[PDB]
């Protein structure tokens, strides 16, 4: 794990850019910035309120390497996203349109960029009807 | 295929008064064959009856046999069970088991014990395991398991200390009464074990009267334990009343939510980028209009934006509670007086 | 006019002592009827028995009759059942046929059945159906239907659980005792279905104590199955209490509600002025002082307006909660953010 | 004076060990009594109970009548039975009534009935209802006529309906069995009256055994009806239980209140101010420093105050709600637009 | 001393499959040695039974010797109980005195009791004192305790009012059948203790069926009386179960509290400075950087600080209340009134 | 229904007043403008959430057109409509005032014109006492 | 009572000082600071609603008159000043002392003037060791 | 107790410094900065309203006297601090490690100096494992 560790010392000098060892909203607001986002305040304390563990505010780098070892590819991870993509599901049965995943990756909350939609579609196999299995998804993007 | 779905859907989450009705009837059905199958150990009429009966019980069999597999087959809408395999597993469920037993039972039984003691002792243990579909709807067996499970305590503490107080008493008892006998000219209390069950008869409230004390003494004990206890006793009931009472309220309550929507769309959404991410030269750079240290802080920066969505989203299917009024009214106070700060600092 | 609605509303709707009064008043009547009737069998005085009881009977029916019918002309204040073909309506609901019947058949018997066996087996019927009357109001009934309709699958799937476990307790009993015979020389458990029988007895607490087991596997099944299934039985009391007890909680919170006031005038006035706007004549475009175009999104506007204020009403309606602060908060909050911009954007 | 309010106290609500104790040694004093009084029916001991019991008895009665009126007695320091007339009025109470029967019957029935059947028959209620105080507290008792009053409704209709169900299942009942003849050669359902009482002993989970259907027809009515009816039966007990602990749960809540206090004496100053409005010499006046028409006026403004303060009151002792947080933000929230506009304004 | 601190921990508050099994495992041999102590008395195995039965007792009471010892050492991990003294201590817990007794009375009757009357009936007297440790875990005694120490006022009432109206119901029936005469020839109601005893196996839905009323008033007492009070009798199992089920709910909230933390370091760092204080030499002083009138106003705001967490820190433990969201709502708004008079000012 | 949704794309270019097919709070607040109307912002909002199932903040013309699809005449909003009427009803007989009826309509909630009102009193048979039975005024108004 | 109502009239003018028959905050205000008090507006609009029955915000005459009506002297506010009693009352008995009740008239709430609370005092008996009994107070100021 | 009060009057008068007998947030405030603190206003709010118990918002100096009266010593306060410990406890047993200590101690809520935790840490018998019994400290700092 040293140079898992390696790599995560490296991307956390890419957020301190001194020598304090916590990384503040400020600090993390620069560094989106700097990329052409404009996040809000409040996005950024929620956004950095689920990886401390100290209730102090910042992200020291044992916060940091707690959140970056912990597995996206989970028992209840899956379970969730599962869990989430019924909601756009016609009678439950595994099974969503073409279409009406574009038309909700493009419009609803984040908005996809189409070609990114054009991919997305295109990772599973959509013919049949037009229906996709999005377990075939959720272990896709669960094979981490 | 779309027929298959509608059948699996109408036998499996039916609603309507025609599909209810359907296992009504046959609901009657078994109801004639009972009637006949009984109505054969008399003589006025067994000549119909041994007619219609050995008849009836195939025509049951076959028909269900049919019915099952039937469904079987159309469960393929389920993403798991679809395919072969997947009707395997499907299988793996418990009411498979059930009617699967049940068919093959009185398949064998049937072909087998025709021409026969023990056959007929299980043609009963058949009408009886034929009766179990009737109502076949399985979600809320979740709900009784969980509130028993939440309430194990108690009733573990009620049921020890209740059934405790039986065997005391009882034993006192026992000393009162192993001498006296009844008017009849037998005694009552013989053993030990004889006051015992007469306590476990009296301490629900049974009351068979086949065993009572006769010395003052012993009515006594009778009086003070009986009237003690079987309160606890009973509590499990009202307990578990109460319990389904609340979860239900509170769950209706639940119906109302839809911020689950966007959150969900977003939790999604960020999930597939993540992994999307792993790609180097995948589409999701063109947000970002070479990239030599730019790579892992996104990372780093998507990875948390999705751990918001999920907790996020888990929260946008748990009802309002205070602790989210609390927080966000400070939230946005806190940001107010920092706008004050803005412009009263502007005014500097 | 007037008099007949104080009248229906009288007998319908009726407070204070001497209304509620009334009716006790002809129930210690009809008490009166009861002693004399069956006194009437008692020979010291049937002499006096026999006079006063062939007319108490046609007094009672006679004087129901009549307040049925003024009752039935007096009920004409309500919009529904004013007029003809209102009665007529009106008689359509229940407790309308209930005392229709009540009147006709002591008619019908006591015309024809005075000079005989199935009239006095009819008469007790009606000393019966007569006391059907002593509540008389409707509202309420509907909670109880609901609190049912709402708990109908945990009551479903207990009753069906432990009329099950019956059934099997009684098959092992019932093989387990078969061969026993009792003390007094007989063989209790005949067949299965008296061991049913016996169980169903116990099961519910009730112990009359004809049928015991006698082997200790028989009392051991008994007292397990017994202790075990007894509290699944009693649990609906035990959740329609909490039942009620939460809905009526709740009800008496929401007797406070005013804010139905102006919300009903605005949705009133709404949807008349929607209907109104139908007439390009009419004179709500006196609010706006040649509307080629106007009239179509006027209909718009007003349709939006009117659904605002019919939602709205409702909401007029159920209890504060969470959501309604969580949102009016930010929404004010928001509206703020707002006007900072508005004031820093001034000293732009 | 002071000890005398201090000994009341004591009596009337009482706590430490001491106090319930002293109660409670009363009552074992009493056990005694009932001890040697139901011994002196014992020969061999029948010659140190006769003298032990004539004595306790008269012992008793002394004592109770001395604690009685040192009781009334020290009872002056109420208010509204302060003084002579207060002490008549304090009379007027129930258990005053209760312990006054006690003792003058004993009284009489122990100064007359010495030296005399019915006088033994009296002695035994007296025995009964000299243990009636062993209370003593009045407030919750007004608790349990609360709830039961909330719920009358409920109460009345499960009644309604389980006694009306009694009624009906007994009528078939009798039907069905007024023809056969118990084993012991007596017919059990001679009356419906019979079947009626057999009905109510079973509908309340009692079963004595002593009448007992034997048609399976009969047998299938009592089951049904039972296992029916029953829960209905039973669910007084489960509402009033979850009444009482959810009353109580809002009581604990209640408990935390201390707004009370500056409300009160805002209150109170306005009441009393107001009153001494009516004299236009009094000393109210001072607050405004020849007064023609600002009397008038003053008197409303006064009133109003008073109003508010009185609401507010009421207010500050119930416990919070969403409909306080609600308008209070809402109004702060107004406010401080308001305050907006004023600072807007001041750049204009 | 890592591995005693695991295995107390293994015998206090064990989870995990097999540890709970390792208790249900010794709960299987003593089952084994309930079967052959009874079997003893079957002469057909008399021969294995003697053999293996002497034996059996005192392989349990060795082993459980030794468990019970090996606790004890075991349980030095408690600071309370560390050390010597701190055993004796532990010594003092119920459960010790429990397994004490439990095994010192198997060792005295196994060594002396073997070569007799009264030592095997103390010997069912162990068999039943060695379950008792199934459980074995105490937190929620106290819920238990607690529920009922709430509920004490109701459950008194009920009680009280119950078996009260059996007493003069009781009477009222003696009065009415102490002339009857069973039809076996007897009188049932012999004195008035006889009705009392039918009497609250009566009201308590048990229902022996040796004593039943014959006469039609008998029977109208009862059924009323029955009918009635019943309720009142069974009203505290309905009770309590609604009040755990309520507790557990809110506990259930509870769970999730999280601001005890800093709250915790607050309070805890305040009082040791505060202690600390009382040196004047001490390094707090290192804070403040002779002091001849600031150590005694230190000394204030120090233990007024200490307060603050203190008082909080109880609510950090407590749920959030609208009461919380009313008062800091109300702050915050009235810091903005201020902030906004700062502003108002500076533009002055 | 092609004439319908010929009306209703003119009725939605009316509000729309370019190209984007969606509906602002300002492009709603300038046509009450025009009109002479003077909206709040929040009362625009909760105008515009009324419409809309996409929760987007502005109204698409399938959003239209499902508004103006659905019916007043209705099973649900007849009933709403009777439940309003009971409040200013004494006694619940199914009549009310007249003049109590004008007062409400002049004073409470949006104040009506006395030439409405004058035209609204005289649409049912008024007479018999001044007793008017609103669910004529209901059976009018749900004519459609 | 039409020297009842003349006298209501007179003082609704007083307020009123215009043709319009309502009663506004500042309207109240006014008059108000001119007796020299400087409420607050959420005292006035407190004090507001609870004369109209409308809602509107304002005080009509028939409301003046409603208010002006209803009798201090009464079954409930009698009891609702008794139970306002008991806070200060130690063991309930019905009698406070005499230094209590100067202390909390003087300091709690609205605080009175000594001269008010001298003659508060005396109002009652108030020897026979200091107690003295509220509901002689109580019936006294509910003598009306 | 009167050399007590009379210390308890020095001390107030230290907080008074006029001849009000009331202590505002403000008076407060201005002794806590001449120490060099800076509190907040709704600290020194949170702070005055534990002492009072007239609800005015200043502390007289019965409540000043009530304040220094009662003790810490106490049978409730012992407990809470007792259940304060368990926080930190790992396993319940009563022991804490000693750098677990320090790390909460100087970083947690308010932050200790280093050599206050000096001192903190060697009050108690750290060695046999680095484990400290709690209740010895508690014991000690309730000793008074």
């Amino acid at each position: 794990t040293e140079e898992q560790i390696a790599e995560f010392k490296e991307a956390f000098s890419l957020f301190d850019k001194d020598g304090d060892g916590t990384i503040t909203t400020k600090e993390l607001g620069t560094v989106m910035r700097s990329l052409g986002q404009n996040p809000t305040e409040a996005e950024l304390q929620d956004m950095i309120n689920e990886v401390d563990a100290d209730g102090n505010g910042t992200i020291d780098f044992p916060e940091f390497l707690t959140m970056m070892a912990r597995k996206m590819k989970d028992t209840d991870s899956e379970e969730e996203i599962r869990e989430a993509f019924r909601v756009f599901d016609k009678d439950g049965n595994g099974y969503i349109s073409a279409a009406e995943l574009r038309h909700v990756m493009t419009n609803l909350g984040e908005k996809l960029t189409d070609e990114e939609v054009d991919e997305m579609i295109r990772e599973a196999d959509i013919d049949g009807d037009g229906q996709v299995n999005y377990e075939e998804f959720v272990q896709m993007m669960t094979a981490k | 295929t779309h027929v298959q779905g509608r059948v699996y859907n109408f036998l499996e989450r039916p609603t309507g008064w025609k599909c209810f009705v359907y296992h009504f009837a046959v609901f009657l059905i078994v109801l004639v064959c009972l009637i006949f199958s009984v109505l054969s150990t008399i003589e006025q009429y067994a000549a119909l009856a041994t007619g219609t009966l050995f008849w009836m019980e195939i025509v049951l069999v076959v028909f269900f046999g049919t019915e099952y597999v039937v469904r079987l087959w159309s469960a393929g809408c389920r993403s798991k069970y679809v395919g072969l395999w997947g009707r395997l597993r499907f299988a793996r469920k418990p009411i498979s088991i059930i009617d699967l037993i049940v068919v093959v039972a009185s398949m064998v039984v049937l072909c087998v014990g025709s021409k026969a003691t023990s056959a007929i002792r299980g043609i009963r243990f058949l009408q009886i395991l034929r009766m179990l579909h009737v109502d076949r709807q399985g979600g809320t067996w979740r709900l009784l398991g969980s509130v028993v499970f939440i309430h194990r305590q108690e009733l573990i503490t009620t049921l020890y200390i209740g059934f405790l107080g039986l065997i005391f008493s009882s034993y006192f008892v026992y000393l009162a009464e192993k001498d006296a006998v009844n008017e009849s000219g037998r005694v009552e209390f013989g053993s030990y074990a004889d006051a015992l069950w007469w306590g476990v008869v009296t301490v629900t409230t049974i009351g068979y009267g086949d065993k009572v004390p006769q010395t003052w003494v012993g009515k006594t004990i009778a009086s003070c334990f009986s009237v003690f206890a079987i309160s606890f006793f009973a509590l499990p009931a009202g307990i578990l009343g109460s319990g389904f009472a609340l979860k239900v309220q509170q769950k209706q309550r639940q119906k109302h939510f839809n911020r689950q929507i966007p959150a969900a769309a977003s939790l999604i959404q960020t999930a597939w980028r993540c992994y999307a991410a792993e790609n180097p030269d995948s589409s999701t750079w063109k947000i970002y209009i070479l990239r030599e240290h730019h790579r892992a802080t996104i990372k780093v920066i998507r990875r948390m934006q999705y751990f918001v969505a999920k907790k996020k989203f888990q929260q946008a299917r748990k009802p309002y509670d205070v602790r989210d009024v609390i927080e966000q009214y400070s939230q946005g106070h806190l940001n107010l007086m920092v706008r004050i700060k803005e412009l009263q600092r502007r005014l500097d």
